């Protein structure tokens, strides 16, 4: 077998594997989710289609349970084996609780894996990052980013891919008590955070919405139309 | 690079030993103390934007119901080994039913921090060394106890001691506030003196997570409402 | 080896107090100077439009009269000069107060080696371009001295002494540039160590358990 | 070292200021002499096809150069004068964006070290312009000093003919060496500014 | 083990990708053209040859074009070599899903199952990734018709139309134009293919041998899949030589 | 462990590419399929007249009706024998039938495929050329190192094989009988082949309906006679 | 960026108009001038080595050399105007230059390896204009030298060297300069489909 | 690049000449030089046993209380031998373009045909790079002794002049038998590797190539 | 190509005869040479170990004749013609070993390093050697325009004693170069004929083609 150590300090502590893997995050696509009060709005913005490439087989934003979904940002070739392997353990922990599995117990399940895999002998680090974005018990919301070094963080708004950065700029001086009170706020304030990484497209743009026990739902893109059609 | 995990220096030190330590310097700054009352400890919380929830960061982590522990460097290591110091702990108390002393702690993680290598290893063996620098307080029946280690996993009893990247300023500066019976009340208001000055921040009470443990209370974490009174005494 | 008591300490006070004299540099004068050449690139003898004025026309037909320099140019390096001069002085103090900083040598500990090196190559690189302000001022009296003699030399043809005027509007489009990079040189060295402090004041973490 | 809200403001806007600039001259100045120094090399006086009409003969005092030539190397100056210039602005606020010092992460500084070794390079061949400039007037000088020295050999009055010839081919060729200057190097630029004008630093914010 | 003896496929670029896996998609760059086509009445996959001898044999079937099950198939372009393990593996992959389900295999599932096993090899192992890009065509009882692509880096695709190998985005700029969603029916799809095949091919002279095509589709509740005789190819270079130049 | 075949800049395989241009400069070998029976005629050509030609063959049955030539290494030609054999054995075994020539070409190109992929290992440098007899239909593959097999009516392989290839193509076409089959055979050998030939210095085998076997030197000394 | 977006379609004189001209000068002046030279070298002015033929009468114990612009006038702008074309290649690859970064260097350093010979032919170009402006300043000061010199038959004798290298040389620069229209032609389209197309663009998302 | 059908013929024609030239330069102008060169070094010029003969006096006088002219016969043997020298230079030129057109294009793959064609390339640099050296010492020759002698007549005062150039005369002699013997040892040498190498030099790969790389 | 068959004679008889080039070098020129210049730097005429008396003073005021050195001209005997033979037979060991380099290889070609590496060694020593032919050239030409610039300065007399330290130089280059030339037929016999083996074996010629 292949057994050696891959992940190996510099003299500054700093791991240039896990950096180079970050950067690879970087230039993924630009993802953004935001907690409202009773919902969560995921969002992704895929432009490549001279109608060609089918629509079924692009969708970045996954669901790994009923009251618990995500999207990702990165290696599409990483995302389905992290995806594969969260839902894998995420029915397993049903199986071990007849409650179902809290956000933040399958966010453990899952930067844990990006812990091991990026220490581990031979193996290699993942270049993915990813919001896992659902409902507590009692409805209460929950967002978290994974990271390719393993560690995670709650946030109340999150932006991934290129110019994740800049969508951040717009959600940290626009996000406000104000901020996702109602439900049109919340589907405009997710929809307003991707018109500035809008490059010239009306449909392209993704969208998809889970309120309380009700499972995910996705916006068909003529309510885009609708709900880009009200902006000033 | 054209060397091994294993290979020395020419002085006779492991090069990925040494630059463990030197990763700690990127790390969240916690200062645990030892007193007759008690042992207090200190972190912050390191908010660099308000989007973050300040209850998803949890860098004093409970080992027992009187051992208490405090965390640094890097936190993919950490997590690994605060669950694993947990099962070896309950392991003590399913063999031979009494709480661990805390020099037992310290001694079974240090056991498995310079574990690793590979060749002639299992596929539960680690590559790279551990870059968390941990503090491990607690009460025993020899009274509150201070402990802390390194990634090459010595193991020193300590009546003060600081982590993090302030580590430099802040465990001279716990020479200075530390004398002879100072309780552990005093020791909490020279705590956030010392964190405070350190700190790049403002001294907030939600900023900062503050646990102490007695010989007559259960280790306890300080909630908002009495992190209020603390930072009222400054 | 012997090492003298009362001689090591010397040593050290003076290690100590050219530390603290090339702070007061690194500090104070640093940035202050970067204002002053902005106020002397936007000077209105360095803002003329038109360089035909600002020739200095010899008369070339021996009894031939006096040939002095440019008062333009002579007149700009007069400010140039002991800025030039200066930098070059504060280039080797900024160099020493890097040597102070060298850490007990060692295997370890050699990331704040591999930017304190940098640095003081850098500075050193740019030591190299203020010193060659200096070859090119004395380079000016060399070109203006070997075309003048020659162009005084030769009176058969009337081009090549009158051509010999290039060079006066050549060393003033040459001045405005060095006044634009001896200011820039007060700004880069600058910006690269205020940025850097925090790894160059503290190169060496001085953990040895 | 403290903080000094005078001189370090002043370093931070001389150092914005060159922001502005550069954006200013990638957008403005450079395509204006893009094309401004394309016409000039398209002039006629730059075009031209004869080159005897530009020999000019000794008189074997009556001694002169090519006047159209002159100007065209008087012409030739400011506009490399023009060139420097602008380029030190880049060359300056490139090493006044230089991140703080890292083994790793040197994309950024290949980005950096490349283009300033191409500029600094240039400037040299720049200033070798201009001693061409100055050494084309001391070579016809010289060759007349000869011709008058032995005004016997034809060949000194072909030397100044091959002068004449050597002067403005190298002319037309130093114009469309500046040219690339301001072009090939504004497509590098342009093709390294748009995520690249800080290819190290304001990245590693990820979180 | 000696150290200096490893590559380390395993390296992330400072871009953030792997060089095995760009260099293999440049080696696939250079191989022949292959393309296909999802129609309402059925889906059709043609590819050229580049192999041309006078005493080549070629008294099989395809030479690019494999049979995945009888409900699927497959083409290829990249190294022959890594093509033999993965149409092994591909097959391996469809029969197991035959012992668990005993149903036919959903064109999603056979892809997504030899891509995880792509990726496994740019993970670890140390070994070399593969080659080979592959295009799938079948028909399934959920999506019915389906034409699917890969990648060497494991990630995949479905698609209405593409191409593979050699003059793959002159053929996709093609695709941008002439072919219509929702109408055209594979007849027209035939006519069409071969008008792509022969503006994009810069070698004159197709030949029923030069080139290959076959057709899939499903009748009376069977899938048909099967390979046009020379003569039937030649039939249809009479139609197109007529609709090319007259 | 380690894979010691890894992709170039440029996408192709280091260390197969060294492997075809080891097999172009083995000993020269050609083969003819014509009419009901396929030549092979091969070079075995000793240093000395102290070698024994009975001991060492280099044309060498797989079955019955299956044969096999080479051109390239020695060493790795008989671990190819070995395991294309039991190949044909754990055929047997399963099948209970003579293996066809597809087949057995096929597995055993998987097998060169191994080594180019498992680590610490050499890919094989030998390219094998089969020949086989199922059905009624004569068979004749061509198979290199890198795996992948192919078909041909007739071929060269070995030194100087481009030229044979080339005179195959001129002078052999359909409509040759077995006996033309020799004949063609024998010319394209003279041309790659130098010096005197004898029954010894070649080593020439057919398969035909009644199976794949080995010339005797006496009819071979019948065919030098440049009759057939 | 913060750019003007004013005079987008300027860089289509130099990406377009310059671009197809220097394309112009690659598959026409080129191979049209190799067939010149292949048979200007072979003319019997440069084909006659003999040294007192082929130079001028020399009166010394003042005349010049006017049988070496015979060849010169030849020579002179056949070596100039490959040196300007040199130029045009090089700008012509400068805009076949990918965005700057780390890979695809595969067809980066053809490219290099294209521009350094085009700058090799373009600096022994520039070294043969050289000599040819030393010929008229060597022959006028070797006999203004040379003068000097009676009783010494030695020195005169031997002034010959460069007069006969004059034309030695003259023929080893036609020949040169053919073999430089040769390689620039042959290397440039050899590598062509990698010089234009350094870059594919297959990467998906 | 547009197709140009006269222009492109001509190239190729251009390389029908190189193919006639290298086949001249390896089968007739290397053996011919060869046996030319050894009756070169055979004459009795160069095989004088006194070379006092080949001495062309230059007396310049020192006052104690003129016949100065060019030697015929070294420079005649340097006349010869500067054409010598000037013609395998452009034959080596030939062969070096001719090699540019059997050398392909960029390409990692296969390359160690290209290697050899690049190691006898050094091998044609090295020699044009001696042969270059040849005749610029042999121009230095001229140039330092007709200058040694005109500074000799310029300064009648040290007895060194006079012997300075009587030395240049030796040591030019000396230097017509070693250069010649280098090139002749060049022409039979370099032949010799060249056919060894002429098989990736002519083709480096085959003519068409490649199964399914 | 195509060749005449008295073609490969040509190359034939050359390999014949620079095959005994070769041998008559290394098995007469290189053992009988090392004690000629052993005995020439211990004969007399090299043996002197005055300088003074050997340097050539000349007076510096019809002027009196101003000779070279009577010695170092004459010295010149026992070095120029070693310096030129051992030139002369040194290119015909390079061009020997240089034509028993076969059929270049990319790979198996140790023993045509170990050539390559002899070469170097050799044209090491014909370097020197040539240094030596521009020492005896260069000292005529120095001393020339020394002599004369001492005798056109009546004014500085120590111009002498600079021309003296060109005789220490000359009689000095003269020991040393029949020490070197010595050293040379030393160091060549030693690595030729030790590496011989090789040299004339670069290939074993066991390729199973």
């Amino acid at each position: 077998s292949y057994d050696r150590a891959i992940t190996v300090f510099s003299p500054d502590g700093h791991l240039f594997q896990v950096e180079y893997a970050q950067e690879a995050v970087k230039k993924g696509s630009t993802a953004v989710g935001v907690r409202g009060k009773d919902i969560v709005v995921l969002g992704v913005e895929k432009k490549s289609v001279a109608k060609l490439q089918d629509e079924r087989t692009v969708r970045k934003i996954c669901a790994l349970d009923d009251n618990v979904c995500m999207a990702f940002a990165g290696l599409t070739a990483d995302a389905r084996i992290v995806i594969n392997r969260a839902r894998v353990e995420c029915q397993s922990h049903r199986l071990t609780v007849e409650d179902p599995v809290t956000v933040e117990y399958i966010t453990r399940y899952i930067a844990s894996l990006k812990q091991r895999y990026t220490q581990s002998n031979g193996r290699r680090p993942f270049g993915i990052s990813a919001l896992i974005v659902g409902f507590d018990f009692d409805g209460t919301p929950r967002l978290y980013q994974t990271d390719p070094s393993g560690t995670y963080h709650a946030w109340k708004a999150n932006a991934i891919g290129r110019g994740a950065k800049s969508v951040r700029e717009f959600l940290e001086k626009n996000y406000t008590d104000e901020a996702i009170e109602t439900d049109d706020l919340t589907i405009k304030l997710v929809i307003k955070a991707l018109l500035e990484v809008v490059q010239s497209g009306g449909k392209n743009i993704e969208l998809a919405v889970m309120r309380r026990d009700q499972p995910l739902k996705i916006l068909n893109p003529e309510e885009i139309e609708k709900y880009v059609a009200e902006i000033e | 690079y054209d060397r091994g995990v294993n290979t020395f220096s020419p002085e006779g030190r492991l090069f990925q030993v040494e630059y463990a330590i030197e990763a700690i310097k990127l790390g969240s700054t916690a200062i645990g103390i030892q007193t007759s009352e008690g042992v207090c400890l200190a972190v912050e919380k390191r908010i660099t934007s308000p989007l973050m929830e300040p209850s998803s960061i949890e860098k004093i982590v409970e080992i027992d119901a009187h051992i208490g522990c405090a965390m640094s460097g890097l936190i993919a290591d950490a997590k690994t080994l605060i669950d694993k110091a947990r099962v070896e702990t309950q392991n003590h108390w399913f063999t031979y039913n009494e709480t661990m002393t805390v020099e037992s702690v310290t001694q079974a993680v240090s056991n498995l921090a310079l574990q690793f290598g590979e060749e002639d290893a299992d596929p539960g063996a680690m590559s790279r060394p551990f870059g968390v620098a941990l503090l491990f307080g607690g009460v025993d029946e020899k009274g509150p106890q201070l402990f802390h280690m390194d990634p090459s996993g010595t193991f020193v009893q300590c009546d003060a001691r600081a982590i993090g990247s302030a580590s430099e300023g802040a465990q001279s500066s716990l020479q200075e506030v530390y004398h002879k019976s100072m309780t552990l009340k005093e020791a909490i208001k020279s705590s956030l003196i010392i964190l405070k000055q350190v700190m790049e921040e403002k001294l907030n009470a939600t900023n900062i997570e503050l646990a102490t443990v007695q010989p007559g209370q259960n280790f306890h974490m300080f909630t908002k409402e009495e992190l209020e009174e603390v930072i009222k005494d400054i | 080896v012997r090492l003298s008591g009362e001689a090591r300490k010397q040593v050290e006070v003076f290690r100590q107090n050219l530390f603290q004299e090339a702070e007061e540099f690194l500090y104070r004068f640093l940035p202050q100077k970067i204002i002053y050449l902005n106020q002397l690139l936007q000077e209105d003898s360095l803002n003329v439009a038109d360089l035909t004025s600002l020739r200095a026309p010899l008369d070339i037909p021996p009894k031939c009269g006096f040939l002095p320099g440019n008062e333009k140019v002579l007149s700009l390096l007069a400010l140039v000069k002991p800025e030039v001069w200066t930098l070059k002085e504060k280039c080797i103090l900024v160099i020493t107060w890097i040597q102070h900083l060298i850490p007990k040598i060692e295997d370890g500990n050699d990331f704040g080696v591999a930017i304190q090196e940098k640095v003081l190559e850098r500075v050193n690189a740019v030591k190299t371009k203020v010193e060659a302000f200096q070859t090119t001022i004395s380079k000016y009296f060399s070109e203006r001295g070997d075309a003048v003699a020659k162009a005084s030399k030769e009176t058969h043809v009337m081009d090549y002494r009158a051509l010999v005027h290039e060079r006066d509007e050549a060393a003033y489009g040459e001045l405005r540039a060095m006044v634009l990079d001896l200011r820039a040189f007060y700004a880069e060295l600058y910006h690269i160590i205020s940025s850097n402090l925090e790894k160059i004041v503290n190169p060496k973490g001085e953990e040895k358990p | 070292l403290r903080v000094q809200p005078e001189a370090q403001a002043k370093v931070d806007v001389f150092r914005e200021d060159l922001c502005t600039k550069t954006e200013n001259l990638l957008g403005s100045y450079f395509p204006k002499k893009i094309s401004e120094l394309d016409a000039f090399l398209k002039e006629p006086a730059l075009n031209e096809a004869n080159l005897s009409n530009l020999k000019a003969p000794l008189d074997i005092g009556p001694v002169n150069c090519n006047e159209k030539i002159v100007v065209l190397l008087q012409r030739l100056k400011p506009e490399i004068k023009d060139v420097i210039e602008q380029l030190n602005l880049v060359t300056t606020w490139l090493q006044l964006q230089i991140p703080r010092i890292e083994d790793g992460n040197n994309f950024g500084v290949a980005v950096q070290e490349k283009v300033f070794e191409l500029m600094t390079s240039l400037h040299t061949k720049l200033e070798g312009f201009h001693t061409q400039i100055s050494k084309y007037f001391s070579e016809r000088g010289d060759a007349v000093t000869k011709a008058a020295k032995q005004p016997h050999v034809g060949d000194y009055r072909q030397l100044v003919h091959e002068l004449d010839e050597a002067e403005y081919r190298d002319i037309r060729l130093m114009v469309m060496e500046i040219r690339n200057a301001y072009a090939v190097l504004y497509d590098i630029i342009l093709k390294n500014f748009e995520k690249l004008k800080k290819p190290r630093g304001e990245t590693k914010g990820m979180i | 083990m000696s150290r200096r003896y490893d590559s380390r496929t395993t390296i992330f670029s400072p871009e953030g990708r792997l060089y095995q896996v760009e260099y293999a998609m440049e080696a696939i760059g250079h191989a022949g053209t292959c393309l296909g086509i999802l129609a309402n009445d059925g889906v059709l996959l043609a590819a050229e040859r580049r192999n041309i001898h006078k005493l080549l044999d070629e008294v099989f079937f395809s030479e690019k074009i494999y049979k995945l099950n009888e409900d699927m198939a497959c083409s290829v372009a990249g190294i022959t070599s890594d093509a033999n393990v993965l149409t092994n593996e591909l097959r391996l992959i469809a029969q197991r899903y035959l012992l668990q389900y005993q149903e036919p295999i959903p064109c999603e599932q056979l892809v997504t199952a030899l891509c995880d096993i792509k990726q496994a090899y740019t993970q670890f192992g140390g070994k070399r990734p593969f080659g080979v890009s592959l295009l799938y065509i079948g028909w399934d009882k959920h999506y019915g018709f389906q034409l699917y692509q890969s990648d060497p880096s494991g990630n995949y695709g479905g698609w209405k139309a593409t191409c593979i190998g050699n003059n793959s985005a002159a053929a996709v700029s093609m695709l941008k134009q002439d072919y219509k969603e929702g109408e055209m029916t594979l007849k027209s799809a035939l006519a069409l293919a071969i008008k792509v095949l022969n503006k994009t091919m810069d070698v004159s002279k197709l030949s029923a041998e030069k080139v290959e095509i076959a057709t899939l589709t499903r009748e009376n509740g069977k899938t048909v899949i099967r390979v046009l005789k020379q003569k039937e190819v030649e039939q249809l270079i009479k139609k197109h030589e007529e609709e090319e130049a007259k | 462990s380690f894979s010691l075949t890894t992709f170039s800049p440029s996408g192709k395989l280091v260390q197969i590419e060294y492997a075809l241009a080891a097999v172009a400069g083995g000993a020269p070998s050609v083969g003819i399929k014509a009419a009901n029976g396929v030549v092979l005629a091969t070079e075995k050509k000793q240093k000395s007249i102290l070698y024994d030609e009975r001991s060492v063959h280099k044309v060498e049955p797989i079955t019955k009706h299956i044969g096999l030539v080479y051109s390239g290494m020695g060493p790795d030609y008989r671990v190819l024998v070995h395991r294309a054999r039991k190949l044909a054995q754990q055929y047997y075994l399963v099948y209970q039938e003579p293996i066809p020539t597809a087949q057995l070409v096929q597995r055993v190109a998987s097998v060169m495929q191994e080594y180019t992929q498992s680590g610490g290992v050499r890919p094989f440098g030998v390219s094998l050329l089969i020949c086989g007899w199922n059905e009624g239909r004569p068979y004749l593959f061509q198979s290199d190192p890198s795996g992948a097999y192919f078909a041909w009516k007739a071929t060269a392989m070995g030194k100087n094989y481009v030229n044979g290839k080339t005179f195959l193509e001129k002078r052999y076409n359909e409509d040759l009988e077995l006996e033309d089959a020799i004949h063609t055979a024998i010319l394209t050998l003279k041309e790659s082949f130098e010096g005197q030939m004898t029954e010894d210095n070649i080593e020439v085998g057919i398969c035909n309906e009644a199976g794949f076997r080995r010339l005797t030197p006496t009819e071979v000394k019948d065919y030098l006679a440049a009759i057939a």
